[PDB]
């Protein structure tokens, strides 16, 4: 609640949705080789 | 696998929904 | 504009962002239902 | 139930909203 | 200190941004190829 | 774009990130 465990909060919500976008480029990359 | 990557995506979509509180 | 204020713009880009990352997920089932 | 062209305009929607956050 | 590493999410998020908008490209790429 | 300059671009940035996360 205080600036640091916030700051510290904000890099985990990054680092999850670093994990998200990667699983979402293997998703289109997928999709890419089927269509094309 | 679809059904491996649709877990992984609901899994870390919780996790962030988790930590956005 | 300071620490604070900072910290909130960061943390509204970021659920902006995850509304984002939300509607890409759910484009990417379309195209593979309709693949598949 | 969506549609592409509802889906389209909220990424511009949000997009525009995280540009106006950062800038 | 807390300055770099607002200054540390602040580059983290706008580069995530150009990914976000690229991944929407190739979705309405793949969007437009079918329809 | 081709597909390769996208796959190089989204590439670039990735670990543009993972780098920031260093």
């Amino acid at each position: 609640s205080g600036i640091v465990q916030q700051q510290n909060n904000l890099l985990r919500a990054i680092k999850a949705q670093q994990h998200l976008l990667q699983r979402t480029v293997w998703g289109i990359k997928q999709l890419q080789a089927r269509i094309l | 696998t679809w059904e491996e990557w649709e877990k992984k995506i609901e899994e870390y979509t919780k996790k962030i929904e988790e930590i956005l509180k």
